[PDB]
RNA sequence: CCAGCCCUAGAACAGGGCACA
């Protein structure tokens, strides 16, 4: 029996200059409110703990993710869900995300959460951005944008292309939709207006913006010192 | 969450579920002590101008999580005994109604997709 | 890698007496971007 | 002899202030550290457990509120209960307090001296601690006595009992009657005019008058409420943090009195837990830093998977 | 029920507080000093202060530029906020601004009256609030308390 | 002890904090 040989990586640091950056996941930066950061930090120890033994991926909204969950009522103990990722919401031990698919017509939205032991394995089939860090306008969307391929194999990709943000500009189903996705407070790039939407309907639409909340500077919320405090017990939680 | 008034999907083979009517089915009443119904909940419908009983399978409204939410208030038809008037169901089923087995046997030996 | 400063003009749409004169420019300006010496002569004698 | 009002800081210089400052932060260290080993100064007889026996409770904080897992798939809300510093301040005697049980008092967390009256300042000087800001009473059995002066930690409570939360609820100022007694309003639009959230009829033609008891607007929420039958899934002894299950009345960051469930179904639920309190220094073996119920799913598990 | 709240209400609105503060922080970078109302002038510090981190950012940045662009209505103001009180303030992290309560106003409202000021101006400093010298009897009680507590280390 | 300043406390008055940092 033969084997054939592996492809190794040919990175030349010198003719390329590429360096690495950080990815903190959005579950634990903690929320604005005055809570005692004790429980943060107890929050931030368990999850720590759960992840050193569920491997819990890098994934951005808009990447296509296949969560195992434990059933006890199926054929098998284990269950498979493929979809794509509509948004991540939530801060510590109860932080979830909305996983969307159409299977044979009916689309079907899960809400899992990252870290319930019932989860038995995460796969990201697909890491990808998108052009909103919330698509939650796949349910108007049309339903080519929400049907994925359950049996679909991964896609492995190299570090050097930093998460290609996908540009894809989606087709709606007629109005009345979910939500006023036209109006300004949703901030939307990824739906193709200019063949759904009116010139008037876009000025109606354009009636409560807000254009000082951009500048308005005391309500962002500056978490570099919260950030690096987390990175250096992250570190010291892996070196331990 | 699926009350009175809701127009709902049919979504079992059956011939008060293809055949087409200028009414869509609508909910006549819920069978809890709440006028909410959920997922695995006897409800009455007026289907074609005449009253039947169906199970709910499927709402748009969120529940618990780890819990599939579909894009249709889907019902599946049933008799006056417990038992499903369609031969078999094509759109997906949430697992957990295998947890009531007891009295969905027969609902869920005609479901083929389980979500 | 260099400075972009807006411009120190007078605003627009106040009530101080630059805004005024800087309206002022803004009808002169129009006439000056007016093309047939009629659309010339009417922006110039339309008020009363 | 018209004398003027002052504080701490109106005759200090910019030098004293932090000398000051550190001063009271030194000697609040040092008596807090002095209290430390109460076991072995002076400690008064431990008596045996008895079938009627009543144990002494906590202050603690609301830090927040937590997910937590079952062994079965289910998941609770917990919320942390922090004991910074309790301590028992006093004693009333049984006769002298209630005569049925006696009454031991409890503090809170530490406050600034420059900040209290002189006779809370006397008694806190005559105790040999710090003032604390929420002081409480427990009705506690004769032989459940403890001496004044003493510390007292989260593993007073163990993974797997029941307790009451008692705590000043979330006060919402002078509410409406639809948000304070839930009454349903007058239809939004079909004719009615200035009457969308009134309580409407407040009592009977005949009657003449109103009784006592109707339901007005008025003050809501700021009131103490107790929560029942809390039960206890997790106690990290390092940073003496309780997980209490549910939900527990009052806002975050506040202080809680925490006790043993007093319902009829968990009486004689103390015969396993330590009975005058939880004493670090008698075992002489540290705790683990945290003691779990026997069905949660603890941050490191097999990722539990059905059979 | 106003749990959590920062920001008070002002002028007609919030876009209407967000002018009114945004003429008093450009009032403020004019003058170096200015009064207003207590409450006005409380909300107008933080925005203050935050406006000087924006100026320290660098004038290079397209971010603090369109702040500032936004805030200084008066666009003379910039290459201030840009060379002048950003290099001045270097070595301060969050010191930029003093505020103080004045009497109430001398009109028939009576308005609480506060002052702004940007630290390190050309202007007559306010008589602020100094402390009790060393030399007071308590002062010295506490110097001998310290002095004892010093020789018994 | 309550001048002032904050508040998950409040129409006003009341009530809780202002030493760690
Ligand atoms: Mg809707
Ligand atoms: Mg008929
Ligand atoms: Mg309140
Ligand atoms: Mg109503
Ligand atoms: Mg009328
Ligand atoms: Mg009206
Ligand atoms: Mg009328
Ligand atoms: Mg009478
Ligand atoms: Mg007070």
């Amino acid at each position: 029996a033969f084997q054939p040989p592996p492809k190794p990586v040919i990175v030349d640091k010198r003719r390329p200059q590429r360096p690495e950056t950080r990815f903190l996941s959005p579950e634990f930066i903690p929320p604005r409110g005055r809570t005692n950061p004790l429980k943060f930090q107890i929050e931030r120890k368990d999850m720590l703990e759960r992840r050193k033994i569920l491997h819990i991926p890098e994934f951005y909204v808009g990447s296509i993710l296949r969560v195992t969950t434990a059933d006890p009522y199926a054929s098998a103990k284990t269950s498979q869900f493929l979809g794509i990722c509509i948004q991540r919401s939530g801060s510590g031990l109860g932080a979830t995300f909305i996983l969307r698919n159409t299977i044979e017509g009916q689309g079907v939205e899960i809400c899992f959460e990252l870290y319930n032991p019932r989860i038995q394995e995460i796969q990201v089939v697909k890491l990808e951005k998108r052009l909103d860090n919330s698509l939650l306008y796949l349910r108007d969307a049309l339903p080519e944008y929400s049907t994925f391929d359950v049996n679909m194999k991964p896609i492995t990709q190299e570090f050097n292309q930093e998460v290609p943000v996908n540009q894809l500009k989606v087709k709606m189903k007629p109005k009345p939709w979910s939500k006023r996705w036209e109006r300004p407070k949703f901030n939307i790039k990824g739906i193709r207006f200019d063949l759904c939407l009116t010139e008037e309907q876009m000025r109606e639409a354009q009636k409560w913006s807000q254009p000082w909340l951009e500048f308005d500077m005391m309500r962002e919320y500056d978490t570099s010192k919260i950030e690096a405090a987390i990175w250096d017990e992250i570190e010291a939680s892996k070196n331990s | 969450a699926i009350q009175k008034m809701t127009r709902v999907r049919v979504v079992d083979n059956s011939a008060l579920g293809t055949t087409p009517y200028h009414r869509p089915p609508r909910c006549i009443h819920v069978y809890n002590k709440t006028g909410v119904g959920k997922v695995g909940d006897r409800i009455l419908l007026a289907i074609r101008g005449q009253k039947k009983k169906a199970l709910i399978v499927g709402h748009r409204m969120p529940g618990p999580r780890m819990t599939p939410r579909f894009d249709s208030n889907n019902v599946v038809l049933l008799e006056d005994n417990g038992n499903p008037v369609g031969t078999r169901i094509k759109t997906p089923i949430p697992s957990s109604l295998r947890q009531r087995e007891g009295e969905f046997s027969k609902v869920l030996a005609i479901a083929q997709n389980f979500v | 890698p260099v400075a972009r400063y807006p411009p120190i003009v007078a605003s627009l749409t106040a009530k101080s007496k630059a805004a005024r004169q800087r309206r002022v420019e803004q009808w002169q300006a129009t006439v000056h971007a007016a093309k047939s010496v009629d659309e010339k002569l009417r922006i110039l004698t339309k008020m009363q | 002899h018209g004398k003027s009002v002052t504080w701490w800081d109106e005759h200090l210089s910019e030098e004293n202030v932090p000398f000051v400052k550190q001063l009271v932060s030194d000697e609040n260290k040092a008596q807090l550290a002095s209290k430390l080993c109460p076991l072995k100064d002076e400690p008064w007889p431990i008596h045996p457990w008895e079938p009627g026996s009543s144990r002494v409770g906590l202050i603690a904080l609301k830090l927040g509120m937590m997910p937590l897992w079952t062994k079965d798939g289910q998941k609770h809300v917990v919320t942390l209960l922090q004991v910074q510093d309790c301590h028992v301040l006093k004693y009333t005697p049984k006769e002298n307090h209630n005569g049925r049980m006696a009454a031991l008092t409890v503090g809170g967390k530490t406050v600034s001296h420059f900040h209290k009256s002189a006779s809370i300042l006397e008694f806190y000087q005559e105790l040999g601690l710090p003032p604390k800001q929420k002081v409480k009473i427990f009705n506690v059995t004769e032989n459940a006595v403890i001496k004044p002066g003493t510390p007292l930690y989260a593993a007073h409570f163990r993974p797997g009992q029941y307790v009451d939360v008692t705590a000043k609820t979330i006060g919402k100022g002078f509410q409406g009657v639809m948000r304070r007694w839930g009454f349903k309003g007058q239809p939004a639009t079909h004719g009615q005019t200035k009457t969308h959230r009134r309580p409407g009829a407040i009592s009977t033609g005949d009657v003449a008058r109103v009784w006592p008891g109707t339901k007005m607007p008025g003050q809501l929420g700021n009131i103490d409420r107790t929560a029942f039958g809390l039960k206890v899934w997790r106690i990290n002894t390092k940073h003496n943090i309780i997980y209490v299950n549910g939900s527990v009345p009052g806002h975050k960051n506040c202080l809680v009195k925490i006790k043993d469930s007093k319902l009829p179904a968990y009486k004689d639920f103390c015969k396993n837990l330590p009975f005058p309190t939880y004493f670090p220094d008698g075992d002489e073996e540290a705790l683990p830093e945290d003691l779990y119920d026997e069905n949660v799913c603890q941050p490191g598990a097999p990722s539990i998977t059905f059979t | 029920i106003s749990h959590g709240r920062v920001f008070r209400r002002l002028g007609l609105g919030p876009e209407s507080r967000i002018h009114l503060l945004q003429n008093l922080l450009t009032g403020l970078v004019r003058h170096e000093r200015i009064e207003a109302s207590w409450a006005r002038v409380d909300e107008l510090r933080g925005y203050a202060e935050k406006l000087i981190d924006y100026g320290k950012l660098g004038d290079t940045n397209e971010r603090a530029m369109r702040m500032a662009d936004f805030w200084l209505t008066e666009k003379d103001l910039i290459p201030k906020l840009f060379q002048v009180l950003a290099p001045r303030f270097q070595g301060q992290n969050g010191g930029y601004t003093r505020m103080l309560q004045i009497p109430n106003r001398n009109e028939q409202d009576r308005a609480k009256m506060a002052v702004i000021e940007y630290k390190g101006n050309c202007l007559p400093p306010l008589p602020l609030p100094r402390r009790d010298s060393n030399l007071t009897l308590l002062n010295q009680l506490l110097q001998g308390l310290r002095q004892d507590q010093e020789a018994s280390s």
